């Protein structure tokens, strides 16, 4: 079961992509809809991102890549890439292996990570953030 | 020390078993090709042996050839769809 606040950044960059009637909602999408998140970002400043810099980066990058729907037919809806699906699963597999009954957002942060050849995480890795990083933040906060 | 992710072709394979039309209509429908142009895309398949779909983020290449595999073999077919690295 995912917190209160994940599901609305959720259901934020989800209606967003409908919006602009993107194809396929990505890890980026995420990412992204994760910069204006409590548990997130908290994490995220706590490593000195620039999160200016980094929403410009992904919003772009959103751009020239995700292809639109011909604004011809409804019959589809926003579908999940298959990398956004696996880290939202590594995320609610992980806070399940823990007892605590809810996910968060810098849950999911972590779990992006995995997704090596996500853009997402070639960002954050530009940004020289580091899963470690994210996590040590999590478990303690140094 | 570190790149941006490739971008990967999505390419598709001829088969002897697959209908023609079903390419052309996997073509149609997961790639957003009008009749012409979908018709010629799968003679290349056809007679090339394979043809390049369209090119996009591995991120998503790697969706759509899922998605058109399943398409494939839910309509009992062995057409089968790849990516590469662009």
């Amino acid at each position: 079961m995912l917190n209160q606040e994940l599901e609305l950044s959720l259901n934020m960059a989800f209606a967003r992509a409908r919006e602009h009637r993107h194809e396929f909602m990505t890890v980026e999408h995420l990412l992204l809809a994760l910069l204006s998140n409590p548990s997130a970002r908290e994490a995220l400043e706590a490593c000195s991102v620039d999160l200016v810099a980094l929403r410009q980066e992904l919003e772009a990058f959103i751009e020239q890549t995700t292809p639109v729907l011909p604004a011809s037919e409804e019959e589809r809806d926003t579908q999940p890439t298959l990398s956004f699906q696996r880290v939202l699963q590594r995320a609610v597999f992980h806070v399940q292996s823990s007892g605590r009954n809810e996910v968060t957002g810098a849950n999911v942060l972590v779990a992006i990570f995995s997704e090596q050849e996500s853009q997402a995480a070639y960002l954050l890795r530009k940004h020289e953030v580091s899963r470690l990083d994210v996590v040590n933040f999590i478990s303690h906060g140094t | 020390a570190l790149k941006p992710p490739s971008m990967y072709k999505v390419i598709l394979v001829n088969d002897d078993y697959t209908p023609m039309e079903f390419v052309i209509d996997v073509l149609q429908k997961f790639f957003s090709y009008d009749v012409e142009r979908a018709t010629q895309l799968m003679l290349a398949v056809h007679y090339q042996g394979k043809a390049i779909c369209g090119v996009f983020t591995a991120e998503v290449a790697e969706t759509k050839v899922a998605m058109v595999n399943k398409y494939a073999r839910e309509n009992e077919h062995p057409l089968l769809c790849t990516l590469e690295k662009a």
